[PDB]
Protein backbone atom coordinates (compact mmCIF):
# COMPACT_ATOMS: atom_id res chain seq x y z
CA UNK A 1 0.00 0.00 0.00
CA UNK A 2 1.28 3.54 -1.15
CA UNK A 3 1.42 6.75 0.70
CA UNK A 4 -1.31 9.15 1.28
CA UNK A 5 1.01 12.36 1.90
CA UNK A 6 0.95 15.07 -1.69
CA UNK A 7 4.53 15.74 -1.56
CA UNK A 8 6.32 18.38 -3.43
CA UNK A 9 9.72 19.25 -3.82
CA UNK B 1 14.70 -14.21 6.23
CA UNK B 2 14.28 -10.55 6.02
CA UNK B 3 11.97 -8.82 3.81
CA UNK B 4 11.02 -5.48 2.11
CA UNK B 5 8.51 -3.89 0.27
CA UNK B 6 9.47 -0.73 -2.08
CA UNK B 7 7.86 1.43 -4.35
CA UNK B 8 9.40 3.02 -7.62
CA UNK B 9 9.01 5.82 -9.62
CA UNK B 10 10.06 7.05 -12.80
CA UNK B 11 9.15 10.62 -14.29
CA UNK B 12 10.87 11.26 -17.79
CA UNK B 13 9.77 14.58 -19.34
CA UNK B 14 9.15 15.19 -23.11
CA UNK B 15 9.85 18.49 -24.46
CA UNK B 16 7.34 19.13 -27.16
CA UNK B 17 5.95 15.39 -27.31
CA UNK B 18 2.90 15.85 -24.45
CA UNK B 19 3.19 14.99 -20.77
CA UNK B 20 6.23 13.19 -19.24
CA UNK B 21 6.02 9.58 -19.15
CA UNK B 22 5.53 8.05 -16.36
CA UNK B 23 6.12 4.40 -14.76
CA UNK B 24 5.40 3.09 -11.44
CA UNK B 25 6.01 -0.15 -10.17
CA UNK B 26 5.74 -2.19 -6.75
CA UNK B 27 7.67 -4.93 -5.24
CA UNK B 28 7.92 -7.30 -2.48
CA UNK B 29 11.23 -8.30 -2.04
CA UNK B 30 12.19 -9.59 -5.51
CA UNK B 31 8.58 -9.58 -7.14
CA UNK B 32 6.77 -7.06 -8.63
CA UNK B 33 2.93 -7.32 -7.36
CA UNK B 34 1.89 -4.05 -9.14
CA UNK B 35 2.45 -1.02 -12.28
CA UNK B 36 1.15 1.78 -13.13
CA UNK B 37 2.37 3.47 -16.99
CA UNK B 38 0.87 7.14 -17.88
CA UNK B 39 0.63 5.43 -21.58
CA UNK B 40 -1.31 2.52 -21.08
CA UNK B 41 -4.98 2.33 -21.69
CA UNK B 42 -6.35 1.36 -18.54
CA UNK B 43 -5.51 4.62 -16.08
CA UNK B 44 -5.50 2.08 -13.14
CA UNK B 45 -3.20 0.62 -10.83
CA UNK B 46 -2.53 -3.03 -12.46
CA UNK B 47 -1.91 -6.33 -10.51
CA UNK B 48 1.87 -8.01 -11.54
CA UNK B 49 1.35 -10.87 -8.75
CA UNK B 50 -1.48 -13.78 -8.37
CA UNK B 51 -1.88 -13.07 -4.47
CA UNK B 52 -2.84 -9.30 -4.99
CA UNK B 53 -5.49 -9.94 -7.28
CA UNK B 54 -7.48 -11.06 -3.86
CA UNK B 55 -8.18 -7.45 -2.70
CA UNK B 56 -11.08 -5.63 -3.86
CA UNK B 57 -12.23 -2.60 -5.59
CA UNK B 58 -11.41 -0.63 -2.12
CA UNK B 59 -7.58 -1.33 -2.50
CA UNK B 60 -7.30 -1.08 -6.30
CA UNK B 61 -9.22 2.40 -6.58
CA UNK B 62 -7.24 4.23 -3.52
CA UNK B 63 -4.10 2.64 -4.87
CA UNK B 64 -4.69 4.09 -8.71
CA UNK B 65 -5.51 7.80 -6.54
CA UNK B 66 -1.87 7.50 -5.03
CA UNK B 67 -0.28 6.48 -8.26
CA UNK B 68 -2.27 8.85 -9.99
CA UNK B 69 -1.24 11.56 -7.51
CA UNK B 70 2.43 10.65 -7.60
CA UNK B 71 2.20 11.26 -11.20
CA UNK B 72 0.97 14.77 -11.08
CA UNK B 73 3.53 15.65 -8.24
CA UNK B 74 6.27 13.99 -10.33
CA UNK B 75 5.49 16.35 -13.25
CA UNK B 76 5.44 19.45 -11.10
CA UNK B 77 8.82 18.44 -9.74
CA UNK B 78 10.17 18.26 -12.84
CA UNK B 79 9.69 22.27 -13.70
CA UNK B 80 10.73 22.92 -10.08
CA UNK B 81 13.36 21.21 -10.55
CA UNK B 82 14.13 22.79 -14.01
CA UNK B 83 13.80 25.95 -12.08
CA UNK B 84 16.24 25.17 -9.45
CA UNK B 85 18.46 24.41 -11.89
CA UNK B 86 18.20 27.26 -14.05
CA UNK B 87 17.60 25.21 -17.09
CA UNK B 88 15.51 25.03 -20.24
CA UNK B 89 12.55 23.75 -21.45
CA UNK B 90 14.16 22.06 -24.22
CA UNK B 91 16.10 19.08 -22.44
CA UNK B 92 14.45 15.58 -21.31
CA UNK B 93 14.54 15.38 -17.69
CA UNK B 94 14.23 12.08 -15.57
CA UNK B 95 12.88 12.57 -12.27
CA UNK B 96 12.98 9.22 -9.81
CA UNK B 97 11.45 8.87 -6.13
CA UNK B 98 11.67 5.34 -4.42
CA UNK B 99 10.80 4.27 -1.26
CA UNK B 100 9.32 1.48 1.37
CA UNK B 101 10.28 -0.69 4.44
CA UNK B 102 12.19 -3.66 5.72
CA UNK B 103 11.25 -6.22 7.96
CA UNK B 104 13.44 -8.78 9.83
CA UNK B 105 13.01 -12.82 9.98
CA UNK B 106 10.93 -12.20 12.90
CA UNK B 107 8.72 -9.76 10.51
CA UNK B 108 9.57 -6.59 13.15
CA UNK B 109 10.42 -3.44 11.28
CA UNK B 110 14.18 -2.56 10.14
CA UNK B 111 14.48 0.20 8.67
CA UNK B 112 12.69 2.76 6.54
CA UNK B 113 13.84 4.32 2.25
CA UNK B 114 12.38 7.29 1.05
CA UNK B 115 14.71 9.11 -1.49
CA UNK B 116 14.63 11.17 -4.61
CA UNK B 117 16.99 11.70 -7.70
CA UNK B 118 16.89 14.01 -10.63
CA UNK B 119 18.70 12.99 -13.76
CA UNK B 120 20.27 10.14 -12.21
CA UNK B 121 22.15 11.93 -9.36
CA UNK B 122 21.42 12.02 -6.15
CA UNK B 123 18.64 14.29 -4.67
CA UNK B 124 17.46 14.44 -1.21
CA UNK B 125 17.02 10.99 1.47
CA UNK B 126 15.75 10.35 4.54
CA UNK B 127 18.35 10.09 7.24
CA UNK B 128 18.49 6.80 9.24
CA UNK B 129 16.94 8.12 12.02
CA UNK B 130 13.73 8.58 10.18
CA UNK B 131 13.65 12.30 11.51
CA UNK B 132 15.55 14.12 9.52
CA UNK B 133 16.82 14.78 5.46
CA UNK B 134 20.12 14.72 3.47
CA UNK B 135 20.44 16.97 0.60
CA UNK B 136 22.81 16.52 -1.93
CA UNK B 137 22.94 19.90 -2.87
CA UNK B 138 21.74 23.50 -2.40
CA UNK B 139 18.42 23.06 -4.17
CA UNK B 140 17.97 19.53 -2.72
CA UNK B 141 18.19 22.29 0.67
CA UNK B 142 15.55 24.29 -0.39
CA UNK B 143 13.41 21.11 -0.41
CA UNK B 144 14.59 20.36 2.91
CA UNK B 145 13.52 23.18 4.23
CA UNK B 146 10.18 22.86 2.96
CA UNK B 147 9.94 19.66 4.14
CA UNK B 148 11.08 20.19 7.57
CA UNK B 149 8.67 23.51 7.81
CA UNK B 150 5.63 21.32 6.51
CA UNK B 151 6.78 18.20 9.23
CA UNK B 152 7.02 15.70 6.32
CA UNK B 153 9.32 13.09 8.38
CA UNK B 154 6.79 12.75 10.60
CA UNK B 155 4.25 12.17 8.45
CA UNK B 156 6.62 9.83 7.06
CA UNK B 157 7.50 8.26 9.37
CA UNK B 158 4.10 7.07 10.43
CA UNK B 159 3.39 5.39 7.32
CA UNK B 160 7.19 3.40 7.24
CA UNK B 161 6.61 1.95 10.75
CA UNK B 162 2.90 2.09 10.57
CA UNK B 163 0.85 1.35 6.86
CA UNK B 164 4.01 0.40 5.34
CA UNK B 165 4.68 -2.74 7.41
CA UNK B 166 1.33 -4.02 7.84
CA UNK B 167 0.51 -3.90 4.47
CA UNK B 168 4.02 -5.48 3.62
CA UNK B 169 2.90 -8.80 6.51
CA UNK B 170 -0.33 -8.70 4.88
CA UNK B 171 1.25 -9.86 1.51
CA UNK B 172 3.51 -11.57 2.77
CA UNK B 173 0.61 -13.79 3.93
CA UNK B 174 -1.60 -14.05 1.22
CA UNK B 175 1.30 -14.52 -0.99
CA UNK B 176 2.59 -17.25 1.40
CA UNK B 177 2.58 -19.97 -1.48
CA UNK B 178 5.54 -17.58 -3.38
CA UNK B 179 6.70 -14.69 -1.21
CA UNK B 180 7.74 -17.02 1.15
CA UNK B 181 8.76 -20.18 -1.01
CA UNK B 182 12.59 -20.37 -1.06
CA UNK B 183 13.90 -21.67 -4.41
CA UNK B 184 17.47 -23.35 -3.98
CA UNK B 185 20.29 -22.76 -6.51
CA UNK B 186 20.27 -26.10 -8.45
CA UNK B 187 24.42 -26.01 -9.58
CA UNK B 188 26.36 -27.44 -12.39
CA UNK B 189 29.83 -26.57 -13.62
CA UNK B 190 30.98 -26.66 -17.33
CA UNK B 191 34.58 -27.01 -18.61
CA UNK B 192 36.22 -25.25 -22.02
CA UNK B 193 39.53 -24.93 -23.20
CA UNK B 194 40.56 -21.91 -24.33
CA UNK B 195 44.58 -23.00 -25.45
CA UNK B 196 46.19 -25.84 -25.33
CA UNK B 197 47.62 -24.83 -21.27
CA UNK B 198 44.64 -23.66 -19.72
CA UNK B 199 41.12 -24.13 -19.16
CA UNK B 200 37.54 -22.25 -18.35
CA UNK B 201 35.72 -23.16 -15.52
CA UNK B 202 32.19 -22.08 -15.09
CA UNK B 203 29.75 -22.85 -12.37
CA UNK B 204 26.13 -22.05 -12.74
CA UNK B 205 23.31 -21.49 -9.92
CA UNK B 206 20.06 -21.18 -11.71
CA UNK B 207 16.51 -21.28 -10.63
CA UNK B 208 16.66 -19.62 -7.74
CA UNK B 209 14.88 -17.04 -5.16
CA UNK B 210 15.38 -14.77 -3.68
CA UNK B 211 17.96 -12.84 -6.16
CA UNK B 212 20.45 -12.73 -2.93
CA UNK B 213 23.20 -15.31 -3.68
CA UNK B 214 27.37 -15.33 -3.23
CA UNK B 215 29.35 -17.27 -5.90
CA UNK B 216 32.88 -17.42 -4.69
CA UNK B 217 36.07 -19.25 -6.21
CA UNK B 218 39.10 -21.01 -3.92
CA UNK B 219 42.50 -22.35 -4.87
CA UNK B 220 44.35 -24.85 -3.06
CA UNK B 221 41.19 -23.20 -0.26
CA UNK B 222 42.24 -19.83 -0.51
CA UNK B 223 39.87 -17.37 -2.07
CA UNK B 224 40.68 -15.88 -5.41
CA UNK B 225 39.79 -13.13 -8.00
CA UNK B 226 43.17 -13.33 -10.17
CA UNK B 227 41.28 -14.90 -13.40
CA UNK B 228 37.80 -14.89 -12.27
CA UNK B 229 34.74 -13.28 -13.73
CA UNK B 230 30.98 -12.86 -12.05
CA UNK B 231 28.17 -11.68 -13.99
CA UNK B 232 25.42 -9.70 -12.41
CA UNK B 233 22.47 -11.83 -10.97
CA UNK B 234 19.99 -12.08 -13.95
CA UNK B 235 16.40 -12.38 -13.81
CA UNK B 236 15.46 -16.28 -15.98
CA UNK B 237 12.00 -14.23 -16.68
CA UNK B 238 9.57 -17.30 -14.59
CA UNK B 239 10.27 -15.47 -11.18
CA UNK B 240 13.42 -16.86 -10.81
CA UNK B 241 17.33 -16.04 -11.11
CA UNK B 242 20.66 -16.91 -12.22
CA UNK B 243 24.11 -16.31 -12.18
CA UNK B 244 27.64 -18.05 -13.08
CA UNK B 245 30.95 -17.36 -12.22
CA UNK B 246 33.93 -18.77 -13.75
CA UNK B 247 37.48 -19.19 -13.58
CA UNK B 248 40.95 -19.36 -16.12
CA UNK B 249 42.93 -22.28 -14.45
CA UNK B 250 46.16 -24.04 -15.48
CA UNK B 251 44.80 -27.09 -17.54
CA UNK B 252 45.32 -30.39 -15.34
CA UNK B 253 45.04 -28.70 -11.80
CA UNK B 254 41.22 -28.19 -12.12
CA UNK B 255 40.98 -29.81 -8.86
CA UNK B 256 42.57 -27.04 -7.18
CA UNK B 257 39.70 -25.12 -8.02
CA UNK B 258 36.28 -24.87 -6.00
CA UNK B 259 33.52 -23.21 -6.33
CA UNK B 260 31.89 -21.87 -3.23
CA UNK B 261 27.65 -21.28 -3.60
CA UNK B 262 25.90 -19.69 -0.83
CA UNK B 263 22.06 -19.06 -0.71
CA UNK B 264 19.03 -19.12 1.85
CA UNK B 265 17.04 -21.84 0.24
CA UNK B 266 20.30 -24.01 1.15
CA UNK B 267 21.13 -25.24 4.78
CA UNK B 268 24.55 -26.06 4.30
CA UNK B 269 26.34 -23.66 1.43
CA UNK B 270 27.20 -25.97 -1.51
CA UNK B 271 30.86 -26.64 -2.59
CA UNK B 272 31.20 -27.50 -6.36
CA UNK B 273 34.57 -29.04 -7.64
CA UNK B 274 34.81 -29.78 -11.49
CA UNK B 275 35.40 -33.81 -10.55
CA UNK C 1 23.83 15.03 -15.30
CA UNK C 2 24.60 11.15 -14.90
CA UNK C 3 24.65 8.72 -17.70
CA UNK C 4 25.59 5.50 -17.52
CA UNK C 5 26.37 2.70 -20.19
CA UNK C 6 24.38 -0.32 -20.48
CA UNK C 7 25.84 -4.15 -19.11
CA UNK C 8 24.30 -6.52 -21.53
CA UNK C 9 23.38 -10.38 -20.98
CA UNK C 10 21.68 -12.64 -23.57
CA UNK C 11 20.53 -15.81 -22.14
CA UNK C 12 18.04 -18.80 -22.17
CA UNK C 13 15.43 -18.89 -19.18
CA UNK C 14 16.37 -22.86 -19.26
CA UNK C 15 19.14 -24.82 -20.54
CA UNK C 16 19.47 -24.59 -24.18
CA UNK C 17 18.24 -27.68 -25.50
CA UNK C 18 18.27 -27.84 -29.28
CA UNK C 19 14.71 -28.67 -30.80
CA UNK C 20 13.01 -27.49 -27.38
CA UNK C 21 11.43 -24.27 -26.93
CA UNK C 22 12.56 -21.81 -24.32
CA UNK C 23 12.49 -18.48 -23.89
CA UNK C 24 15.65 -16.02 -25.12
CA UNK C 25 16.28 -13.01 -22.59
CA UNK C 26 18.20 -9.99 -23.26
CA UNK C 27 18.90 -8.16 -19.68
CA UNK C 28 19.98 -4.75 -19.64
CA UNK C 29 21.16 -2.80 -16.42
CA UNK C 30 23.02 -0.51 -15.25
CA UNK C 31 21.99 2.27 -17.58
CA UNK C 32 20.92 6.27 -17.62
CA UNK C 33 18.40 7.51 -18.45
CA UNK C 34 16.15 5.16 -19.42
CA UNK C 35 15.78 5.76 -23.22
CA UNK C 36 17.15 2.82 -24.86
CA UNK C 37 16.50 0.75 -27.59
CA UNK C 38 16.87 -3.22 -27.53
CA UNK C 39 16.40 -5.89 -30.28
CA UNK C 40 16.41 -9.69 -30.70
CA UNK C 41 17.91 -10.91 -33.58
CA UNK C 42 17.37 -14.29 -35.34
CA UNK C 43 20.11 -14.72 -38.50
CA UNK C 44 20.54 -10.80 -38.15
CA UNK C 45 16.93 -10.35 -38.67
CA UNK C 46 14.82 -8.69 -35.85
CA UNK C 47 12.21 -10.29 -34.03
CA UNK C 48 9.15 -9.21 -33.59
CA UNK C 49 7.03 -10.94 -31.12
CA UNK C 50 9.33 -9.24 -28.54
CA UNK C 51 7.95 -8.50 -24.64
CA UNK C 52 10.22 -6.30 -22.33
CA UNK C 53 9.14 -5.55 -18.59
CA UNK C 54 8.42 -2.85 -17.33
CA UNK C 55 10.93 -0.32 -15.89
CA UNK C 56 12.41 -0.54 -12.79
CA UNK C 57 15.59 0.67 -11.01
CA UNK C 58 18.65 -0.33 -8.46
CA UNK C 59 19.45 1.22 -5.63
CA UNK C 60 22.09 3.85 -7.49
CA UNK C 61 19.18 4.93 -9.57
CA UNK C 62 20.39 3.24 -12.24
CA UNK C 63 17.74 1.43 -14.65
CA UNK C 64 16.81 -1.93 -15.76
CA UNK C 65 14.74 -4.24 -18.37
CA UNK C 66 14.69 -7.81 -19.51
CA UNK C 67 13.45 -7.99 -23.36
CA UNK C 68 12.19 -11.52 -23.83
CA UNK C 69 10.46 -14.26 -26.78
CA UNK C 70 9.92 -17.50 -27.13
CA UNK C 71 12.21 -19.31 -29.41
CA UNK C 72 13.52 -22.88 -30.50
CA UNK C 73 17.08 -23.09 -29.92
CA UNK C 74 18.81 -24.97 -33.42
CA UNK C 75 22.29 -25.69 -34.15
CA UNK C 76 22.83 -23.42 -36.73
CA UNK C 77 20.62 -20.05 -36.24
CA UNK C 78 22.40 -17.87 -34.41
CA UNK C 79 20.78 -15.59 -32.21
CA UNK C 80 21.96 -12.10 -30.73
CA UNK C 81 20.98 -8.95 -28.79
CA UNK C 82 21.32 -5.13 -29.97
CA UNK C 83 21.62 -2.63 -27.94
CA UNK C 84 21.53 1.31 -28.93
CA UNK C 85 21.78 3.83 -25.84
CA UNK C 86 23.03 7.57 -25.70
CA UNK C 87 26.26 6.46 -24.02
CA UNK C 88 27.47 3.83 -26.76
CA UNK C 89 28.51 5.72 -29.39
CA UNK C 90 28.64 2.37 -31.70
CA UNK C 91 25.43 -0.19 -31.25
CA UNK C 92 26.80 -2.99 -28.92
CA UNK C 93 25.27 -6.74 -30.85
CA UNK C 94 25.92 -9.51 -27.71
CA UNK C 95 25.91 -12.70 -29.57
CA UNK C 96 23.61 -15.63 -27.48
CA UNK C 97 26.31 -18.19 -26.16
CA UNK C 98 24.52 -20.67 -24.73
CA UNK C 99 27.17 -21.32 -22.31
CA UNK C 100 27.08 -17.91 -21.15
Amino acid sequence: KQWLVWLLL
Amino acid sequence: GSHSMRYFYTSVSRPGRGEPRFIAVGYVDDTQFVRFDSDAASQRMEPRAPWIEQEGPEYWDGETRKVKAHSQTHRVDLGTLRGYYNQSEAGSHTVQRMYGCDVGSDWRFLRGYHQYAYDGKDYIALKEDLRSWTAADMAAQTTKHKWEAAHVAEQLRAYLEGTCVEWLRRYLENGKETLQRTDAPKTHMTHHAVSDHEATLRCWALSFYPAEITLTWQRDGEDQTQDTELVETRPAGDGTFQKWAAVVVPSGQEQRYTCHVQHEGLPKPLTLRWE
Amino acid sequence: MIQRTPKIQVYSRHPAENGKSNFLNCYVSGFHPSDIEVDLLKNGERIEKVEHSDLSFSKDWSFYLLYYTEFTPTEKDEYACRVNHVTLSQPKIVKWDRDM
